RNA sequence: CACCAUGUUCAA
RNA sequence: AUGCUAGAGCCAACAGCAGGUCUGUGAUGCUCCCAGAUGUCCUGGGCCGCACGCGCACUACAUUGUCACAGUGAAGGUGUCGACAUGCCCACGUGGGCCCUGGCCUGAAGAGGCUGGGAAAUCCUGCAAGCCUGUGACGUACUGGGGAUAGAUGGUUGCAACUGUCUGCCUUGAACGUGGAAUGCCUAGUAUGCCUGGGUCAUCAGCCCAGACCGAUUGUGUCCCUGCCAUUUGUACACACCGC
RNA sequence: CAAGGCGUGGAGUAUGCGGCUUAAUUUGACCAACGCGGGGAAUGUUACCAGGUCAGGACGCAACUGGGAUUGACAGAUUGAG
């Protein structure tokens, strides 16, 4: 995928503050909310779905990704977080 | 059909930073090639020695 | 050559502003609206063409995709080939030329040479 | 303002559909029907109707509380601006998606 | 007592029937000067499709229609009360909104 | 390489529907975006009816 | 004899760059002049006008048709 | 291209002396007076006939009936 | 009570 | 107020057609391609290319008319990123503009500048629609009918106008003189005529979907033609008479 | 169909279809195809043709490899093409 280190931070960051992560379909943008296009967060999402850490939908022009345990687990030993930081979701 | 356009792949130079610097035991380490001037950091970054041209190109900028 | 009643010399001693106001309505507007970077290295190349070919021959042929592009006396007598979709058609820039473009000068069909109408070309077959 | 009445009405049309379209591929294994949307001051509320509420919510409200992020996210609504609730369907026998969806998985 | 404008409109008379009637009950409830319900035209929006998703048959056209209804109402209130009187809930799908000058 | 998806114009190219992204038959009539096909699945959804 | 420009026949003239009326068979003169400049030089209005067909962009599919049934 | 399926009218296109002396003479004589009558009873043009039914409605030869754009009625004055 | 002949092979 | 189901439409059962659509879809099975790609993007071209046959529509063949001036005088509607703009431009690290446009000024027009309104029963907009009516010119002549074709060249949309996007101005002035065999639609605010709005659309409407306006001739039946429904009847048909 | 009205078939164009030409003139459809695919395509649309890029080949396995796997690029050529 040859994606920066930094594109990979910042898109990690993201689906792990937000234990979700939405995409649009439309690859050559750059999604808000990130400085990284919306084709590297979708062609990174296509690794953690298949890896098994992201559960993905798709309505009608947008994807929509939702980190798993195995997913918090992964990103937790990737960023080096401590076990005291969970997703938005999980903050309650 | 006409023939096929190879790939580009890197000419595989191996240990290029030792051909940078040459080290001097009567004096000190002296760095063949000169380094690229800008308020980027680009100190430790070398422009290459072409025949006609100075290119650095963590900047990408050239001298003649 | 008189275009316009006015020969090469003034024709190339002009002012593209000037150039405006001699050529043709829609020449006039598409230089009005500053002509683009491709066709302002077009004719960078032909400039060159020219150097490198001076006194005892013709410039060589410069292959462009530019049918977009007007000629313009500073265009005169240079070898561009314009792109069909095929094949870069070699084209001699006359003084004839000038305000139209470069795909007037090359054809994108070959003309229509008709053969046997065969089955179907009318309600009897 | 910023937008016409033709225009607000058939875009709120097209922000249900689009919600409704979505929810339906979400939660077609857990009984959804239906979807409400109520626009409130301090809250867009958005009650989603399923068969059975106890998996359309997560463990812990997870699953929900991700619906919840992923439509702010989506739909750009301000922060505190969408909250969605499940509810059970009344009868589960008089809604044709629900039973549709029961038959389509046996 | 400040000029105020409340305008309701929705796909739906009955729902916004409902919360007209509703809003002229509280601002009679103390009396705010009202001025019923005024009706601007409906808005047809007609939208007039083909009904084959391919070019094949007799050419039909679904002709959709949604209505939008439109209903002004004028008080002479104070802030809040109108507030008040709109803030008590409003029936899914009418959208309501305030002006005063 | 940055001229990837750089054509520079915009139209009946760009103009794909909010559901299906297929560009052909699109109704942007209410700003709604949607093809032809998708609004004869949506339409009770959106509000419109079928009265005559 | 205060007639303005706009309303002439030659407006520009290339070859001239005057403005004139052309009148009384220079009419179709200057025509065969103009079709001329264009066939000499390679010009696709000229090849159209010479091999006979519609220049000036119609669809010459079914309307020129001209008899000749085949 | 096949084809699937009136010797022309000589009008005077301006006066002379005897169809002018007979329009003033005669025509001022007719029940009913107008453009195609004159037309044809003098093998006139249509806009002398025009004319013609004008100067003598003016100088007082001829009334008009019902004067339009279609049939332009005039009548003998008495 | 003018005249009104025909419809390739398997498949349905 | 009215009396074909009040008019007009919407919805419309059961069985089917091996009707159309895999090129509407993140609908889809099997199958093919899959990096020198049948993916994708970019440049150019093509889809429009013309000895011909056809469908269909627009314009006509003129005086119940064409042009010229003027008057009277609709209805449905659409309209300013809530996907685009996460852009481009003017202005000044930031505002304004992008849709429909009023009024004023420049120009012969096309059009362009200045300045305002409208997220609209509020502004465009009472859309001062065309047909129509009044007058004048034309005078039966392929004609001031017709406006195809073509020439020089001024705007506009667009990144881009060549194979002319549309459009201004002068010029050019074709066939067509009511159309063979044949054939379509139509029963009252209907046919026809006449324009208008919306869709498509940055620009292109001779198209479609609607809107009004002017507004009838005939018929109020029949089963002759072409077919439909029902009963009776015959049959060697059942893929069902395009049968055997 | 009868009574009829406006026509269509003849003319010129607009457009779709067949045919022919073409590098390609993409293509479906033949009462119930032919201003139909809301298909009025300058370009993206596009499916066709001449070229040229990019991978947007996940994930797994093996190989290579921080005494560098790979990436990006100035300039001169090259290219239609900064």
């Amino acid at each position: 995928m040859l994606v920066s280190k930094k594109n990979r931070e910042e898109v990690y960051q993201y689906l792990f503050k937000e234990g979700v992560l939405v995409a649009k379909k439309d690859p050559g943008s750059k999604h808000p909310k990130m400085d990284v296009q919306n084709l590297v967060v979708i062609e990174l999402m296509r690794g953690f779905a298949s890896k098994g850490f992201v559960k993905e939908q798709y309505a009608w022009r947008h994807y929509y990704w939702y980190l798993t345990n195995e997913g918090i687990e992964y990103l937790r030993q990737y960023l080096h977080l401590p076990a005291e930081i969970v997703p938005s979701t999980l903050k309650k | 059909t006409r023939p096929k356009k190879k790939k580009h792949k890197k000419k595989k130079v191996p240990l290029a930073v030792l051909k940078f610097y040459k080290v001097d035991d009567s004096g000190e380490i002296t760095r063949t090639r000169m380094e690229c001037p800008h308020p980027d950091c680009g100190a430790g970054v070398f422009m290459a020695a072409h025949k006609d041209r100075q290119y650095c190109g963590k900047c990408g900028l050239t001298y003649v | 050559f008189t275009y316009r009643g006015i020969e090469l010399e003034g024709l190339l001693d002009l002012s593209n502003e000037e150039l405006a106001q001699i050529l043709p309505k829609r020449a006039r507007r598409k230089f009005s609206r500053g002509l683009k970077r491709k066709h302002m290295a077009l004719l960078k190349k032909l400039r060159r063409a020219k150097k490198d070919a001076a006194l005892g021959e013709k410039p060589p042929t410069i292959k462009t995709h530019l049918r977009n592009m007007v000629i313009i006396p500073e265009m005169i007598g240079s070898m561009i080939g314009v792109y069909n979709g095929k094949i870069f058609n070699a084209v001699e820039i006359k003084g004839e030329m000038v305000g139209h473009y470069l795909g007037e000068f090359s054809i994108t069909y070959r003309p229509v040479k008709h053969g046997r109408p065969g089955i179907g070309a009318t309600h009897s077959s | 303002g910023n937008l016409s009445k033709k225009r607000k009405f058939v875009a709120d049309g097209v922000f249900y559909a689009e919600l409704n379209e979505f929810l339906k591929r979400e939660l077609a294994e857990d009984g959804y029907s239906g979807v409400e949307v109520r626009v409130t001051p301090q809250r867009t509320e958005i009650i989603i109707r399923a068969t059975r509420t106890k998996e359309v919510l997560g463990e812990k409200g997870r699953r929900i509380r991700e619906l919840t992020s992923v439509v702010q996210k989506r739909f750009n609504f301000p922060d505190n601006g969408v909250e969605l609730y499940a509810e059970r369907v009344a009868n589960r026998g008089l809604s044709a998606i629900a039973q549709a969806e029961s038959l389509r998985y046996k | 007592i400040h000029k105020i404008r409340i305008t309701l409109s929705s796909k739906n008379p009955k729902a916004l029937e409902k919360v007209c009637a509703e809003l002229i009950k509280g601002a009679k409830d103390h009396k705010l000067r009202v001025r019923g319900p005024v009706k601007i035209p409906t808005k047809v929006l007609r939208i007039t499709t083909r009904k084959s998703p391919c070019g094949e048959g007799t050419n039909t056209w679904d002709r959709y229609q949604m209505r939008i209804h439109k209903r002004l109402i004028d008080l002479h209130s104070p802030s809040e009360v109108v507030k008040e009187i709109t803030s008590i809930n409003i029936e899914p799908g009418v959208e309501v909104e305030v002006t005063v000058a | 390489k940055d001229i990837w998806r750089s054509h520079p114009g915009r139209g009946r190219g760009t103009r794909r529907c909010r559901i299906s992204g297929n560009r052909h038959g699109i109704i942007r009539k209410y700003g709604l975006m949607m093809t032809r096909r998708e609004f004869r699945e949506i339409a009770g959804d959106i509000g419109f009816v079928k009265y005559n | 004899f205060k007639i303005p420009e706009w309303f002439l026949n030659r407006k520009k003239d290339p070859k001239d760059g005057k403005f004139s009326q052309s009148v009384s068979n220079v009419v179709e003169q200057k025509m065969r002049d103009d079709l001329e400049k264009l066939k000499k030089v390679r010009c696709h209005r000229g090849l159209r006008h010479m091999w006979g067909l519609r220049v000036r962009g119609q669809h010459t599919k079914t309307t020129g048709r001209r008899g000749r049934t085949v | 291209k096949k084809k699937w399926s009136r010797e022309k009218l000589h009008n005077a296109v301006m006066w002379e002396k005897v169809i002018r002396d007979k329009l003033y003479s005669e025509v001022p004589k007719y029940k009913v007076i107008t453009v195609s009558v004159i037309s044809d009873r003098l093998k006139v043009n249509g806009s002398l006939a025009r004319e013609a039914l004008k100067v003598l409605h003016a100088e007082g030869l001829i009334k008009p009936v019902n004067v339009n754009a279609n049939c332009r009625l005039y009548t003998r004055a008495t």
